[PDB]
């Protein structure tokens, strides 16, 4: 079996302080994950980024200058004048409603289900949601409404004896950052089950007038089933032009230097995500697997005399059962049993708690291009330059092999191998025999080669080990090249 | 022989910190105790009063045109009168005899009982939660109404909780794995030998993970509790290990910058059983052994008292569990959530810039947390025997071994 | 896995257009030469670029308004629509400074269920809905009541009729087959004499049993019929404005990004309701061999005996269920593996009424909305939009994708292609399956460009996935070559 | 309301058997010989096809989807569901 | 056999911390009678820990750390409490 | 259990059965400074 080799955390020494900015009264510096603490090893107290106070010589920029129009007194947003006094809080200070469309009644309808999750950035290294990239609740003077396909909800009236459907939540208000959100009801389910069985029984006898007798029994049984079910409550697409950023992303983007400075750009990638959702699907997913292997073998041999007997038997059952969307109660219920009770109740909870099924996303730098702010090209090129490094430095591929099919993740400076069975480490097992099927998964990038003007290289291995025992190889992009 | 608590000599004392009116002293821990000797209870440092050897500097750290509240805290004037618990305690009634206007207009919105607890302090030793550094009853004048949560009822999201999204997810993982085996043989004056052996192995693993969403804390403009900012004001400014450890032991080495709420159950049965026999006569002998380990363990976390403690034991027994018992427990996670897993930010990130001497305190905390992780290390303890490993606990190092070797160091068999 | 992950390649840039007379801008764009697939790089690096200019040319872009110009949206509402107590401007501007309000709607009124979905355009080449193109929240004078059951509805101005045509097909087939065969052949032989003797036996079996079930249930429920007016449509604000941003000069990029936001066509007539479809396939087999023998000889003597016994069994079962329209509990309880009880069917059909899917569509291409009453230079926008629609259909048709394994269907989702798998295979190429063979359906390659004149030709090769492999299914259904006249 | 319903089933079973037994003897040096054989082949098939195509026009969408749902035990459709459709 | 009737089960220990004495007694009584407690019982006990809790584990420091820094001979008193705490370890075996 | 017997010999037993349980209601942690006694 495999064996671990522990390593403690290391960070590289500080970068020299970035000079004191005009409006923040701040300095920044950074460090790099020279090695994250692996499966065995102490965490660093230190993190990647440090900020410090500093007074500075110049005067902070005038807030009157944006777009020849209104900008809020204590925050980012610059607004077209018809939003001032519209009856709606268009910026964090509420100054766009101070000293007062006009008097909007549109808040009669609550925001669309999941207007929050689609507004958040996303991180491809950790699969986590980030801060708001879009403003989830900016309405841009619009009174626009989506019909709720699920508004149908029973009510009794005890006076005059009627059973009637609520006429509540018939419409939702759509945020300006959403182009279309559609409340299309779909289901698709796909089920495959395969069973294969073999049993073999044999005898042989010889006698001469010496005796020999042999007996064999073998049995194999295989069962597989897979179920996938998805239900859409809605489908959404976020706008590709005139995007209104969240005030936090907006201010953090003002706070970025126009020069390249890996620390402040890497911090924006950490805080606002590597990517942002362009469009996605909402509702619920059920997935289930059973895989069952059984085998039973017996043999006898007798001659004259002596007698010997052997028996071996096996049963290995994997059930994976994952419910996304619905009520916390019925998600546990449907995780535990599948029936016309658990499917029907789970779908009743998707009326109220949908979750993102699958989605499309683009790199965070591609937001700036499309913002209401106008051109930000220098920031965009810096934000790309940092992201192209962030996706190397903070990448889970730098953690250990996670033998027996574990999942590596990096959080903070620190690795977790989420091992699927057995006690954690590089190696992971104590229950399984040494025969187990497990993959090779990526041993990560080299740095770029020394280069000719037209030749430069980057390389990988499939993992530090080969695929374990008999097991799957990696998706196969072993080598890559660059513009030098 | 058994093992006792041990420490360094104390170091040389501090000077008197003029505004703090105290002096400080510290000592290193060197052995915790082990093998049921004299267990530690022993402190890292101590403090003494002094009439200070110099003047204190001007204390007030006023933000200017901002309202300075009865707490340690400044606030922007839009929140001086807002009909709400602005600025970390009520501080406003003498001003707000006019301008009552609430953040939420004509509405009746409740507090998120999950979001109030978001941003737990965490101690990297044991990973226990501690109550929030973050205020989370502060709303920044925003209404920010969510209809979210599976109980179909609105709530007001507090300013530091940038996201709280009820992504319901329910998973069950189940594994069973058996291997089961037998081998047997047989072979005036006479000779015989009879031999038999049987082995039975079972590994069951079950876990059920049930989410009640996730929180992500805000990465700018964080509004902290009056108690926490005060507990940063009252610091030595000179890297006194024991005094900095007293702040770690009340707010954690890290805070959960984002955390996943809900509940978990997990079960194990391991059974590993063997029997072996030989008998014979040769012109009598009779020689046997039996070896069994049987270990069943259950964990439940989250949900209400009744349902959790029912389900905990129903699942440990042979019982074919009712789906509606699961529905009750998993529903009660709405009322009584637990922190399943989380992302950790070192606590010094919540030392606000725009407080006096802030960056010096941060480099002290960064050193102190490194020390707090070092002198509480397991690596100083004496080795366990046989198949065990050195467990760490407060005031003892030890091991225990379900493998036919025994004692507090697994030395005997 | 046999994969190579394939990266997206956009072309080199177009030459710039000369600067536009009315947008004051210039444009350049790339064509997608290869879509990203099998986890190659995510690409989408900006498919269009735009720059400002100094302008040396005249412009006439102000189509006048005998109406009232709405302050925020720029819509021209007819002057009778002001002060009706309703938002006809989109952003309420028509109801400002009104001395009185003159309501037409004497009663409370619903919108027809889902009528706003039909106001958005479709990317007909993928059947995906896109952004809003028509304003079904605009009623003009409105307020003539319509009833479906006892509920009263207000008809949108753009809708010619929404009406409860109400129909249900159900179709059922249950095909079952069983076939079994048994073979046995025993033998015994003996000899003795006063010395010598012999005895011998053989006994045998071969057996097979086989079964198949195919079951297919489909409900096509229709619950409404919809038709749009043929003329004088009130367009949606977000579309009306992106169309006003289009260049007079032909740049493909800025017209393509209209289609990637608002689709290629609009729904002029539609059939609304729900599909329930369930289809089960099962195949089952059992097989056996038995072989037994003795031989005995004497003169001194010898004995041999053998037994061989074998049993094999398999079952393979695939089920697919597909539901469209309805409400989420009915949707999931029909999604479940076991055929419905009629109560669920009743509740599903009852919910389909309030959230229908679209069963059948009559399109019009989106440039038929670009009418001179809303846009200046409309005929040049139409002619550009027509040419872009032909070029775009040649980009977004999924023929560009590399072939899936396991009879996967490739779909070009964006600049990236996903192999949607059948039941019974997994992995990004649909490679991971237990099956020895599965019928590959033939897949067309992209159709080659128009050659010459006096009748042009286009060609297709069924090569992208060759039809025959691993006991292949049907070769592709369309015209393998095609021709059309210059004039 | 229209229903076509169609049920069609076919069964075949076949068994065929053949057997031989032979004997010889001689005496004056005594001896005897015997031979025996048996053979079987058996085969059967079933086909069953059940089709139905309820079609409805008019009535409420739930009553339509309820009535058009084919009970294989009552393929003309049930008195209650059908009367509910006739109400709608 | 009828194990719940039989003399055969005897030697079971009991430790039980916290909860209302009725439900602690019922669990002890069943065990000293040689009989199993029902799952109904344990959940009834677990409901009663809301009234009467006990500490399962503790982290410990000597009491002199509570002596206020303002005390008129503070360090001397704390140092004598350390000199006193140290003698308890000898005052008993 | 182990036995070796020959009519050298040795005989061995070790046996137990445990049931162990925890019921947990809440964590408490308390101040090290600004304490009010
Ligand atoms: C050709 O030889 C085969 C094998 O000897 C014959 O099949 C055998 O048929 C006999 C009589 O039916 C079976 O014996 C019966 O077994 C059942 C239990 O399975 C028992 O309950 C009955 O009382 C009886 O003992 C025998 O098991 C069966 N063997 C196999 C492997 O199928 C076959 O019938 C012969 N055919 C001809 C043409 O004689
Ligand atoms: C989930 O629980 C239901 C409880 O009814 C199971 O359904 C029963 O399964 C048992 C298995 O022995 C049958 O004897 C009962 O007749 C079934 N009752 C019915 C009709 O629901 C269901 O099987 C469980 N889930 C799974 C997938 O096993
Ligand atoms: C076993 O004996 C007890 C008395 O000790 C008796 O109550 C019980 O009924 C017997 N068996 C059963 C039914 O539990
Ligand atoms: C000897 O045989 C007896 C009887 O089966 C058995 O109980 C014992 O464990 C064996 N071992 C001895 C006595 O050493
Ligand atoms: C920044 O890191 C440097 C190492 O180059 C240290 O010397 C300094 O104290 C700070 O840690
Ligand atoms: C290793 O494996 C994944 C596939 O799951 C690849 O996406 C990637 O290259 C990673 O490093
Ligand atoms: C440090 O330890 C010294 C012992 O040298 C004492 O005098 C003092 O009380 C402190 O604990
Ligand atoms: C458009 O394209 C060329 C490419 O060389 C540019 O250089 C130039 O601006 C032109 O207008
Ligand atoms: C025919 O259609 C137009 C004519 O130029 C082009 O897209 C291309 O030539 C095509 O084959
Ligand atoms: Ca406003
Ligand atoms: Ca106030
Ligand atoms: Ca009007």
């Amino acid at each position: 079996a495999a064996t671990p080799a522990a390593v403690t955390c290391q960070l590289s020494n500080w970068s020299e302080w970035t000079d004191c900015f005009p409006c923040q009264d701040k300095k920044y510096r950074h460090r790099s994950l020279l090695q994250p603490n692996k499966f065995g090893g102490t965490i660093c107290s230190g993190d990647i980024w440090d900020q410090a106070s500093c007074s500075s010589s110049t005067t902070c920029v005038r807030q009157a200058q944006c777009g020849q129009d209104f900008q809020c007194k204590e925050t980012g947003r610059c607004l077209k004048r018809h939003l001032v006094c519209n009856g709606d809080q268009d910026c964090l200070d509420g100054s766009d409603e101070d000293d007062c469309a006009i008097d909007e009644d549109c808040s009669q309808y609550e925001p669309i289900p999941g207007s929050q999750k689609a507004a958040l950035g996303y991180n491809i290294l950790t699969q986590e949601d980030a801060q708001s990239v879009y403003d989830a609740s900016y309405y841009g003077g619009q009174c626009e409404t989506v019909y709720n396909g699920e508004w149908r909800e029973l009510r009794y009236d005890s006076t005059c004896e009627r059973l009637y459907y609520g006429d509540d939540e018939k419409y939702f208000r759509k945020p300006y950052n959403f182009l279309k959100y559609h409340f299309e009801a779909l289901a698709d389910t796909g089920i495959s089950s395969e069973f294969y069985d073999n049993a073999n029984d044999l005898l042989s006898k010889v006698k001469k007038d010496f005796l020999n007798e042999l007996n064999k029994y073998n049995e194999k049984k295989f069962i597989f089933t897979r179920i996938f079910t998805k239900v859409q409550t809605a489908h959404f697409k976020m706008r590709k032009d005139d995007i209104m950023l969240d005030e936090g992303m907006l201010q953090s983007l003002m706070e970025l230097p126009d020069q390249y400075n890996y620390g402040m750009y890497a911090k924006f990638i950490n805080d606002y995500g590597t990517h942002y959702i362009t469009s996605g699907s909402m509702g619920g997913i059920y997935e289930y697997i059973l895989v069952i292997d059984k085998a039973k073998m017996e043999s006898l041999g007798i001659t004259s005399g002596k007698t010997e007997r052997a028996r071996k038997a096996m049963a290995v059952e994997d059930i994976i059962s994952r419910v996304r969307g619905g009520s916390s109660g019925w998600s546990g219920g449907l995780a535990q049993n599948r029936s016309t009770i658990t499917y029907r109740s789970w779908g009743r909870s998707l009326k109220y708690n949908p979750v993102v099924i699958d989605f499309e996303m683009q790199p965070i730098h591609e937001v700036l291009r499309h913002t209401s702010l106008g051109p930000l090209e220098a920031k965009r090129q810096n934000l790309r330059r940092a992201l192209d490094q962030y996706l190397m430095e903070f990448n889970a591929c730098r953690c250990g092999p996670c033998f027996n099919n574990g999942v590596p993740i990096l959080e903070g400076t620190s690795c977790r191998c989420q091992c699927r069975l057995g006690s954690l480490g590089a190696a992971c097992e104590q229950t399984q025999t040494e025969g187990a099927k497990a993959d090779g998964s990526w041993s990560c990038w080299s740095s770029w080669s020394v280069c000719r003007a037209g030749i430069q290289e980057r390389r990988r291995e499939c993992d530090n080990p080969a695929p374990q025992n008999g097991g799957a190889s990696c998706p196969g992009r072993k080598v890559q090249t660059q513009a030098c | 022989s058994h093992i006792d608590c041990r420490m360094s000599p104390w170091s040389e004392w501090s000077q008197c910190d003029p505004c703090l009116r105290q002096m400080f002293r510290s000592r290193s821990i060197e052995v915790f105790g082990q093998f049921n000797g004299k267990r530690c209870t022993d402190a890292v440092g101590d403090r003494r009063q002094c009439v200070p050897t110099e003047p204190c500097e001007d204390a007030e750290d006023d933000c200017g045109n901002d309202f300075q509240c009865s707490t340690g805290r400044c606030i922007k004037m839009r929140l001086r009168c807002n009909g709400d618990n602005d600025c970390g305690d009520f501080s406003d009634e003498d001003d707000c005899e006019s301008e009552p206007r609430p953040p939420c207009r004509d509405r009746v919105v409740e507090e998120s009982e999950l979001a109030r607890t978001a941003g737990y302090g965490i101690n990297i030793l044991g990973m226990d939660p501690l109550s929030t550094p973050f205020d989370n009853e502060f709303y920044n004048g925003l209404c920010n109404r969510d209809r979210d949560g599976n109980t179909l009822t609105y709530y007001r999201r507090p300013w530091n909780v940038a996201s709280l999204i009820y992504e319901t997810k329910g998973e069950k993982n189940f594994r069973t794995e058996h291997y089961e085996e037998q081998i047997e043989a047989f072979k005036t004056y006479q000779l015989f030998l009879s031999y038999s052996s049987k082995k039975e192995k079972m590994f069951l693993h079950v876990k059920g993970e049930i989410h009640l969403g996730r929180f992500v804390m805000r990465n700018r403009d964080v509004v902290l509790t009056t108690t926490f900012v005060d507990d940063i004001k009252a610091l030595p400014t000179t890297y006194e290990k024991g005094e900095y450890f007293a702040f770690l032991e009340t707010y954690g080495t890290h805070y959960s910058s984002s955390g996943s709420l809900g509940g978990l159950y997990e079960l194990i049965y391991v059974l590993d059983k063997a029997s072996m026999k030989r008998k014979g006569v040769e012109l009598a002998v009779n020689i046997t052994s039996e070896n069994l380990i049987d270990d069943v363990v259950s964990l439940i976390r989250g949900g209400t008292r009744k349902y959790a403690f029912e389900l905990k034991e129903k699942l440990l027994r042979g019982t074919v569990i009712d789906v509606t018992d699961f529905v009750n427990w998993a529903s009660s996670i709405n009322d009584a959530p637990v922190l399943i897993s989380q992302k950790l930010s070192p606590i010094y990130n919540l030392v606000p810039v725009k407080m006096k001497n802030a960056h010096l305190k941060k480099q002290n905390l960064e050193r102190a947390i490194e020390d707090y992780i070092n002198e509480f290390s397991v690596r100083k303890c004496h080795t366990c025997q046989n198949g065990g490993t050195v467990i760490l606990m407060d005031g003892k190092c030890l091991c225990a071994c379900p493998f036919k070797f025994e004692g507090i160091a697994c030395e005997i068999s | 896995v046999t994969l190579m992950p394939i990266d997206c390649e956009l072309s080199s840039w177009s030459s710039w257009t000369t600067c536009d007379p009315c947008q004051k801008k210039r444009y350049r764009y790339a064509y997608l030469l290869q879509p990203s697939q099998f986890h190659g790089e995510p690409c989408n690096f900006s498919d269009k670029e735009v720059e400002d200019c100094v302008t040396n040319r005249p412009c006439r872009s102000q189509v006048r308004c005998e109406g009232f110009v709405c302050a925020q949206t720029g819509r021209c509402v007819n002057r009778r629509l002001l002060c009706n107590g309703d938002n006809d401007c989109g952003d309420q501007s028509d109801e400002a400074n009104c001395r009185r309000i003159y309501k037409k709607c004497q009663h409370e009124m619903d919108q027809y269920w889902g009528i706003g979905s039909l106001a958005s355009g479709i990317n007909l080449f993928t059947n995906s809905f896109e952004g809003p193109v028509l304003d079904h929240r605009y009623y003009a004078g409105g307020c003539s009541p319509h009833y479906i059951l006892n509920t009263r509805f207000r008809k949108p101005y753009n809708v010619e009729s929404y009406t409860p045509q109400t129909q249900g097909k159900y179709e059922f087939i249950l095909k079952e087959y069983e076939s079994y065969s048994d073979f046995e052949r025993n033998v015994t032989e003996k000899m003795a004499s006063k010395d010598r003797g012999k005895h011998y036996i053989r006994r045998t079996k071969r057996f097979s049993h086989t079964k198949s079930v195919f079951l297919h249930a489909r409900s096509d429920l229709e619950v409404a019929h919809y038709k749009l007016k043929p003329r004088s449509l009130m367009l949606h604000y977000e579309f009306l404005q992106r169309v006003k941003r289009l260049p007079l000069e032909y740049s493909y990029g800025e017209y393509r990004d209209l289609f990637r936001d608002f689709g290629t066509h609009y729904i002029t007539e539609a059939v609304l309701g729900g599909i329930y479809e369930y289809t089960l396939v099962m195949n089952k087999e059992a097989m056996e061999r038995g072989d037994y023998t003795l031989n005995n000889v004497h003169a001194r003597g010898i004995l041999n005996e053998i037994k061989d016994r074998n049993k094999r069994d398999t079952m393979v079962e695939d089920l697919v269920v597909l539901v469209r329209g309805g409400a989420s509990e009915h949707i999931t309880t029909l999604a479940y593996q076991e055929l419905p009880t009629a109560d669920l069917m009743q509740e599903w059909g009852d919910a389909v009424q309030y959230n229908p899917a679209i069963i059948k569509v009559k399109v019009e291409p989106l440039y038929e909305l670009v009418t001179a009453t809303d846009f200046a230079y409309s005929s040049t926008v139409r002619q550009n939009m027509k040419q872009a629609l032909e070029e775009f259909q040649k980009e977004v048709s999924s023929c560009h994708c590399a072939p899936c394994q396991g009879n996967g269907v490739p779909v070009l989702k964006g600049s990236r292609c996903d192999c949607i798998c059948p039941v019974g295979s997994q992995g990004l190429a649909c490679e991971v399956s237990y099956r020895k063979n599965t019928p590959i359906d033939g897949k067309w390659n992209c159709w080659s460009n128009w050659s010459s004149c006096s009748g042009r030709r286009k060609t297709r090769q069924r090569q992208c996935n060759n039809p025959p492999p691993q006991n292949g299914g049907s070769p592709c259904s369309g015209p393998a070559s095609e021709t059309l006249d210059c004039s | 309301y229209r229903v076509l319903f169609y049920v069609d089933s076919e069964k075949l079973k076949q068994n065929d058997f053949n057997s031989v037994e032979e004997k010889k003897c001689k005496s004056s040096s005594h001896g005897c010989k015997e031979l025996e054989n048996a053979l079987k082949a058996a085969s059967g098939t079933q086909n069953n096809v059940l089709r139905g195509e309820p079609f409805i026009r008019g009535g409420g969408a739930g009553f339509i989807s309820g009535l058009s749902y084919l009970e294989l035990d009552n393929p003309a459709g049930n008195k209650r569901r059908y009367s509910a459709w006739a109400e709608s």
